[PDB]
């Protein structure tokens, strides 16, 4: 489902996902031990977000001219 | 709604992060270390091979010293100087590794390979810098080898080229030999330079003894 | 045509392709066997997606000062 | 000028530059033959896009409190 | 324009700009000079090893001259290993010359190759052309290592160093086991790939040197 | 803890300072200056903390204007 | 002051600085004369611009349910 209980989880998952990519990018820059483990988890999360965003409903795209003429 | 530029940015910053991770996935200092090990192994091969020429001199002059002993003595003097300089440079390498953190417990490599502060002060600052002593002994070795080659052949060009302590101009700016060799370099690059000087010493010893062998 | 049924489809194909790109980039970091195929398919798709995004009609960009003065 | 044909050209530039950047990344990550040239083309395109985005008029950023008390 | 950027979206765009600028990240110019000087040192020392080995081959020739019954077979073995070693060395030198030529050639002002920080045409010639030239290097190294073991009379030290110098197994590149071809040659500029091939040449010369030394003792 | 006005007021300064260190850390990194990796640690770790706190931010209300404006 | 004209000027400066950054990176790859100076100028401009944004007031975040009930 893609209502509110999932979209709320899909919003937390994006915040945690982009943190792990950047931490993984920092560890890779510094050549620290677990650099590619964090890049795996961070990049996989961002690919999950991108996948599930294709099924989201398109934006309502409200029109205001028809109710506020010549805007 | 997101603009087409913004969607591209959102999808591309992760790809650029991956490209950055691929850009820096290799430590170029570990490459210098491994190449230093290869150079050290080849120098060991060279000195193993020239250890047999010493046995050759020993056996040649142990049967008729009237013609070969005068060249063994002229050769073992080269051996002593070359070994002393090699031991000096090895001690300098050990000192550089020691003041930086020593040999890593697991990787069997110096702990600080990018510790160009202590390296720089040891080579160029402390007590005037150890590099001045390096060039002094290099010049001494070069002169002694020149006076142990009584032919004035192309070996002189070799000796002047390998041990070229003369000033080198970068951008029409004068810098000493010790500054054009050890400045702004990490420990991972200085050790290969000292090992290259050791390789030059071994090559000079080898091709001076070779010339000094075909005169017996 | 770049109306409704296309932009809605062209927005799903962005999410699916981007997921393949991120997974392909993860595989390239790890050097797995599928890295090259998913990057070719993923990135060539998105290249087509953004070529067709050059022809999207831009947002109306309403100006509310006409309706509400002193705004 | 900053009228209507600038925004149209701006949209074309954004979309086409996005595509050029995607192809440049694909050539770079796979070590293809024209990877260096594609990188140079992508960098030049991004430079032009950034230069032209400087002249883009920003959001109106209305203050609705002036109309509706504590909107 | 579009809607106002959220503070997180502005930071994403900042990262995009920074990571675009980091596409120009190479290794420093002084590390290029360090690698070039180290390559010159390797080449000179390997030439010294070759000059020393020529005399040992001449020694085999003279030894087989007087009594071609106890030294003929050993001279044949020494020249077989010599033929293989020079073939591998010439192959690796040809690869180095191809890499130098494909990235631009030699800077005649400096006599050092231009495109010394290329890293992209290098990674195309090696590993992406027809499967890449690095897998042919791999096959040649494995063939040399396996062939050399026949000339070693199950000597533990020689077998161990042959397996170590030509250890063509997966390497540990940051938490993962990469194939030998990619772990050795990928994401390196020309300034580092040429010293790697010269190091392979030095390994070949050292293995040949101590195999010849081993075969010389049997005389 | 809470994400009212007392926190986002501090969070805004951390957005700008953290981005400045990343900008400079990349400039040091590209040019091979000594402080490159230390500023990248501070800038990227600050930015990683920023993203972590954006997980708990309450989403946009996403109003449906059709209730108050039929056919709009 | 962090009002209207300052924001517009600062966004124009951001665009121009980003263009200079990308041009400097391209010059650095190409081994051209002013690469290390263009990089410094552009990236210092970006860092200063982001430093100034650290004192910006946050978004108003209007709550439209307070004026239109059940929205």
């Amino acid at each position: 489902v893609n209502g509110k209980k999932f979209k709320n989880f899909l919003a937390k998952l994006y915040g945690f996902g982009a943190s792990i990519v950047i931490l993984g990018a920092m560890f890779k820059i510094l050549h620290w031990t677990g650099a590619d483990l964090m890049l795996i988890i961070g990049l996989s999360t961002e690919a999950v977000i991108f996948f599930f965003s294709a099924f989201e409903k398109p934006a309502p795209e409200y029109d205001w001219t028809l109710v506020y003429p010549e805007l | 709604k997101l603009s087409p530029r913004q969607r591209m940015i959102n999808m591309m910053y992760l790809v650029l992060t991956a490209l950055l991770a691929l850009n820096i996935s290799k430590d170029i200092l570990e490459a210098l270390t491994k190449l230093n090990e290869d150079l050290s192994s080849t120098v060991m091969t060279v000195e193993k091979k020239l250890a047999f020429i010493y046995q050759a001199f020993d056996l040649a002059a142990s049967e008729n010293p009237e013609k070969a002993g005068v060249w063994r003595d002229k050769a073992y003097e080269v051996k002593k100087q070359a070994d002393e300089l090699h031991n000096y440079l090895e001690g300098i390498k050990n000192d550089l590794i020691e003041i930086t953190g020593g040999i890593d417990e697991k990787t069997n490599r110096p702990k600080g390979l990018d510790n160009r502060e202590k390296v720089a002060n040891y080579l160029l600052v402390n007590e005037g810098g150890k590099a001045r002593e390096i060039r002094a002994r290099l010049e001494q070795f070069r002169d002694n080898m020149k006076q142990y080659v009584d032919e004035e052949a192309a070996l002189i060009n070799m000796l002047e080229a390998l041990f070229n302590t003369e000033k080198k101009k970068v951008g029409d700016v004068m810098i000493e030999w010790e500054n054009a060799t050890f400045e702004h370099f990490p420990l991972a690059a200085v050790i290969p330079f000292i090992t290259g000087i050791q390789a030059n010493v071994r090559n000079a010893e080898a091709d001076i003894i070779s010339h000094l062998q075909r005169n017996i």
